[PDB]
RNA sequence: CGACUCUUAGCGGUGGAUCACUCGGCUCGUGCGUCGAUGAAGAACGCAGCUAGCUGCGAGAAUUAAUGUGAAUUGCAGGACACAUUGAUCAUCGACACUUCGAACGCACUUGCGGCCCCGGGUUCCUCCCGGGGCUACGCCUGUCUGAGCGUCGCU
RNA sequence: CGCCGCAGGUGCAGAUCUUGGUGGUAGUAGCAAAUAUUCAAACGAGAACUUUGAAGGCCGAAGUGGAGAAGGGUUCCAUGU
RNA sequence: CAUCUAAGGCUAAAUACCGGCACGAGACCGAUAGUCAACAAGUACCGUAAGGGAAAGUUGAAAAGAACUUUGAAGAGAGAG
RNA sequence: CGCGACCUCAGAUCAGACGUGGCGACCCGCUGAAUUUAAGCAUAUUAGUCAGCGGAGGAGAAGAAACUAACCAGGAUUCCCUCAGUAACGGCGAGUGAACAGGGAAGAGCCCAGCGCCGAAUCCCCGCCCCGCGGCGGGGCGCGGGACAUGUGGCGUACGG
């Protein structure tokens, strides 16, 4: 909602800045085996806990 | 109806995060964490289920000041003295 | 053979220690022999990859007497670069083949401070070694 | 005595367990009161107790308190055993005179329960299957 | 122009914090032209300049404690953080003095009847 | 774990196999047909003196 | 417009703004962004000049 | 079910027996622990007998035993005394005195 | 004759069995056998030039110092780095530092609300505002100070 | 890998067996609750569905309108694919 | 007749150890096996919660990871390397 | 109708300390099932076990006889082999079930209270100085405080003193 605590907004915050794909370099990393952000959320398909 | 009408009305969270273990088990109106027990100074642990008490045992976390003391170990705990600067 | 019961014949342990080893002690790995001439002036066999001391690769593609200076050493990757071992790409740029520093000898090295000592170290243990061999 | 802590007196199954009044405590009230004392004062050590008149209801007991620290128990020998840490909270592990006498110790033919050290010593060693290596 | 913590140990407080201080300044316009664009070159001085800063505060935060050591050393009372640490149970034991004590019973029998060194032949 | 991995053989019979196989060891027929490749050495129980 | 830590409340922030660029303030209007950091709005005295200001901070 | 012939068999495996199963596999391990300790030992007490004090001759407690002899926890004091050695510094000499013995014979 | 359907074969797809490999387990054994109010385990939140996860770390934040080592780190960039008017990296780690919850400690879980004592500014001492620092949990031991009692007494 | 011995977590068609993959069904059922779309143009490789304009309609103020509370958590706003 | 001397206290060694630190080994398993987890695994995800809980290893010696020409709007092709 | 002594209590953000919580494989103290077996089932069994609560250490507990024995006697505790699936318990059914002696691993013994004697000989705390630091002790100095005769310390403990 609007109303909010400031520790509800903080986590909030957190799960925002780390909802976003892996930078493009990662790939050229030697023994990467990485390809995307697998831990990627999106608001309509799976929700937060909280 | 019992089924997808009724879930229409649940508006209302019974648990929330927990201060301590912060998991999202503190029930707001008992005031008490259902995952450690949390109004209390005990932490919440029963033999029961072994799976829990892995998931939440000692090595788990950071370790941060246990794991500086399994070093300190191999040298006896020493302090106050330093490697004889060249 | 092994008798040591404190270090480990263990395949995996040994391919595990090697693949994770850190930077330091990935350098001496990287050692390599010393050439006839310098096995001779000096009293040590292999000797740990410098920079800026030249070599020629004895094995694979690369094999000659072009004695190329090392530009890079790569302990990531476990290889060294030498000037003109080198492969040109689709796009026509010239890129440098990683090979390992065992498979070169090393012609004259770079010597500082630390080199010298290092080098007069292994050759004072051989000494001791052969005289307690007399 | 003891009364089962079971709602409305319920026990379930086995009419043999179907006890509630008349089960009695396996330590004794004197060791009941060293625990007290001695989960109050965490601080202290527990020696000994007392007994000092009852009543038909309660029973009274002194209670003897080491303080651990104080310098005129610890610079003191024969009576630096008890600041050594495994002596620490001794009522609750039946170590005390009081504690001890519940837990069937002692030399003899009367006390064969105990004779691993303790009656669960002794349990487990007579109920352990040696399995050797040349058998 | 690179500082060392070897040659910082020489300085008084009094330039030590003023070092401290455009140490501080200089972060604050790196952190400004990174966020305006700045250069590849400004943005790589940000971490020289924050270990600089962590290198001049662990000088003072160290002479400060050493001249604390120094200034209590034979007080009979010291604050907690500069006794000895090691471990809460191994601070709870008793120390050489009143571990090796004997009372005059024991040590009269050590005297009386000490462990003599022998050997039967056969 | 408890799987009985040992055996215990009687040491009659335990010395009674350590005195067939060096019965064996001096027959070449035998030592050969272990394929031992010994068509060069003589006196087939063979002994050197103690200097070695 | 400056971002600042979450700890700071709006008179250190106008001690903090008013010290280290030399500079006198009027009031400070603080939020939260959803990222979860501080954003301070400082207006400045009307004898002072922003982009006058701004130019010497170099954010111009 | 009892097939057809045989001991009527009372197995005592009704108890959960599968985990308080004493395996053996440290029992080479615990010789040697055992061996090296008892080394250690000797060579501490350097000229000292290295297997602990002298012990009594005593003689078995039934009627089954009562033929043999064997060797006491220790020497009681009567013993001591007739032969003019102090309880104190006997044990000093490495005799071993036992005080709970009393000599009937 | 096509089409369709079936069988077999070649080739091509779908699928990921088989085989080979293994920085992972499982089992056994050995030596140690060490947490915490000097604030643990655990949690939260932050910290990279470009960094989401994992990892490491704590506002000195993918680390400071010290000591060994001795020219790298590396995906790109950058500037270093005389290697002696002292050294990249890595390792070790004994100096320093170590945010917020948490036994969690001023009260409460709302970054809610206090109290006392010092310091600096606004005061231009008088004490109101702002900032900084140190205290303010419960139980308990020894001692200290202050006390209560028509408790037992002594002197008037 | 053969041969002489040793030891097994040693042989599958079934268990409405476990896991994974694949068929016929089958280009099939279906994409039918709440009246409704049409004309021209623009962008564009591409228009029944986008946008603009014109028309015909619907919600008809107890709204298909304008705002909030719980709840969600960046879905808000620009630009680009 | 024998035997001990309760109602106070301490005491090492031989003994135990599926948690912890660091090691060594194996007639064990070999990616549906072996720990749930060989991999950003107690992770993703599910449940209000207690709690439940996966799937997922392999280019090549070396990226030398296909320049360049051509068709298509591109995916995607044909040559070339 | 005050001022003192003691006793019994109280307060303090008083000076200096201590406990709390974690892990818990092993160990100690409690509490404690039912499935299951008995071809049903209630005593019995499962089992003093799972679950539950408390307390520790590198081990823990035990431990130096109010013992075993009945012998020509042995001699703390703990562990191994054996005794022994035995004596015994048991709807004497299903089932349960030790100890002594013997051989080994290890081996170690002691301290109080009391009864007495010794001018409280005893102990803590705060200051002085110096010898020191390195987990903080020694020495002496205080017409310095307190504890303590409602009993501190030395001798001494069933083997006698
Ligand atoms: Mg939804
Ligand atoms: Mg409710
Ligand atoms: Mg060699
Ligand atoms: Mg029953
Ligand atoms: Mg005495
Ligand atoms: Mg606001
Ligand atoms: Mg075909
Ligand atoms: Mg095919
Ligand atoms: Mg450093
Ligand atoms: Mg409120
Ligand atoms: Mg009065
Ligand atoms: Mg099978
Ligand atoms: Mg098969
Ligand atoms: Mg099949
Ligand atoms: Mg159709
Ligand atoms: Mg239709
Ligand atoms: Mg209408
Ligand atoms: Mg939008
Ligand atoms: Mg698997
Ligand atoms: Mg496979
Ligand atoms: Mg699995
Ligand atoms: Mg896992
Ligand atoms: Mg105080
Ligand atoms: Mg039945
Ligand atoms: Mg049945
Ligand atoms: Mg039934
Ligand atoms: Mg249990
Ligand atoms: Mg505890
Ligand atoms: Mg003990
Ligand atoms: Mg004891
Ligand atoms: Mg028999
Ligand atoms: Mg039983
Ligand atoms: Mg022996
Ligand atoms: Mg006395
Ligand atoms: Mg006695
Ligand atoms: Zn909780």
């Amino acid at each position: 909602s609007s109303h909010k605590t400031f520790r509800i907004k903080r986590f909030l915050a957190k799960k925002q800045k780390q909802n976003r794909p892996i930078p493009q370099w990662i790939r050229m990393k030697t023994g990467n085996k990485i390809r995307y952000n697998s831990k990627r959320r999106h608001w309509r398909r799976t929700k937060l806990g909280l | 109806t019992k089924g997808t009408s009724s879930f229409g009305k649940r508006r209302n969270k019974t648990h929330t995060l927990c201060r301590r273990c912060g998991s999202k088990a503190y029930h707001l109106q008992k005031s008490t964490c259902g995952k450690c027990g949390y109004p209390a100074k005990r932490k919440r642990k029963y033999n029961w289920s072994a799976k829990a008490k892995r998931r939440n045992t000692t090595g788990t976390g950071r370790m941060r000041h246990l794991k500086i003391v399994y070093r300190r170990f191999r040298h006896g705990f020493r302090e106050g003295t330093t490697p004889k600067p060249k | 053979m092994k008798f040591n019961p404190f270090v480990t014949s263990d395949r995996s342990k040994n391919r595990k220690r090697h693949f994770n080893a850190p930077s330091h002690i990935r350098r001496k790995i990287m050692s390599s022999p010393l050439s006839k001439e310098l096995r001779q002036k000096y009293n040590v066999r292999s000797m740990p990859i410098r920079k800026d001391d030249e070599v020629q690769v004895v094995r694979g593609h690369y094999k000659g007497q072009q004695i190329g200076k090392v530009v890079q050493v790569y302990r990531k990757k476990y290889v060294i670069y030498i000037e003109r071992v080198q492969r040109e790409k689709a796009n026509g740029t010239t890129v440098h083949v990683g090979i390992h520093p065992s498979k070169v000898v090393i012609t004259r090295l770079k010597l500082d401070k630390d080199r010298k000592k290092i080098l007069e170290r292994k050759a004072k243990s051989r000494q001791v070694g052969k005289e307690k061999g007399k | 005595g003891r009364k089962r802590p079971v709602p409305k007196g319920a026990t379930y199954g086995k009419p043999v367990h179907h006890g509630v009044n008349q089960l009695k405590f396996a330590r004794s009230l004197q060791s009941v009161a060293e625990e007290r004392a001695g989960r109050h004062c965490g601080a202290l050590r527990v020696l000994n107790s007392y007994w000092v008149g009852e009543d038909s209801t309660y029973k009274f007991f002194e209670v003897i308190l080491i303080d651990p620290f104080h310098k005129a128990i610890r610079r003191n020998p024969d009576t630096q055993w008890i600041t050594k840490p495994v002596h620490k909270h001794r009522e609750m592990r039946g170590l005390t005179s009081a504690g001890r006498k519940s837990r069937g110790l002692g030399k003899g033919h009367k006390f064969h329960h105990t004779i691993g050290g303790s009656r669960r010593a002794a349990w487990r060693r007579r109920n352990t299957l040696q399995l050797h290596r040349y058998r | 122009a690179k500082i060392k913590a070897r040659d910082l140990r020489g300085k008084k407080k009094e330039e030590l914090l003023k070092q401290l201080d455009d140490l501080k300044v200089e972060l604050s316009q790196l952190r400004v032209a990174k966020v305006t664009g700045g250069a590849a070159s400004k943005l790589s001085k940000i971490r020289v300049v924050r270990k600089s800063i962590a290198r001049v505060l662990t000088v003072i935060n160290q002479t400060q404690k050493e001249n604390l050591r120094k200034f209590y050393k034979g007080k009979k009372y010291k604050p907690l953080d500069l006794r000895p640490k090691k471990t809460r149970a191994m601070r709870r034991r008793l120390n050489k003095h009143e571990e090796n004590l004997k009372t005059k019973k024991q040590q009269r029998k050590e005297r009386l009847y000490p462990l003599r060194k022998y050997a039967v032949k056969a | 774990t408890w799987r009985r991995w040992h055996r215990r053989v009687n040491t009659t019979q335990k010395r009674y196999a350590i005195c067939s196989a060096l019965a064996a060891s001096a027959l070449p027929a035998l030592v050969m047909s272990k394929g031992h490749r010994i068509e060069e050495v003589p006196e087939l129980p063979l002994v050197v003196e103690d200097k070695v | 417009v400056f971002i600042v830590d979450v700890k700071a409340n709006k008179h250190q922030i106008k001690q903090a703004v008013k010290k280290l660029y030399d500079i006198d303030v009027a009031k400070v209007n603080t939020l939260i962004r959803p990222d979860g950091e501080k954003k301070a709005y400082v207006r400045l005295a009307p004898d002072y000049d922003a982009l006058d200001v701004a130019n010497k901070i170099g954010i111009i | 079910a009892p097939s057809r012939n045989g001991m009527v068999l009372k197995p005592h495996f009704h108890k959960d027996w599968q985990r308080r199963v004493a395996t053996w596999f440290n029992q080479p391990a615990r010789k040697i622990r055992r061996r090296k300790a008892r080394q250690a030992k000797a060579r501490r007490i350097a000229p000292r007998p290295a297997s602990g004090p002298i012990r009594p001759i005593v003689r078995c407690p039934t009627v089954r035993y009562h033929t043999k002899v064997r060797a006491g926890r220790g020497f009681s004091l009567e013993e001591l005394r007739v032969a003019g050695i102090h309880k104190k510094v006997a044990r000093t000499i490495g005799i071993s005195v036992d005080p709970r013995r009393r000599n009937k014979s």
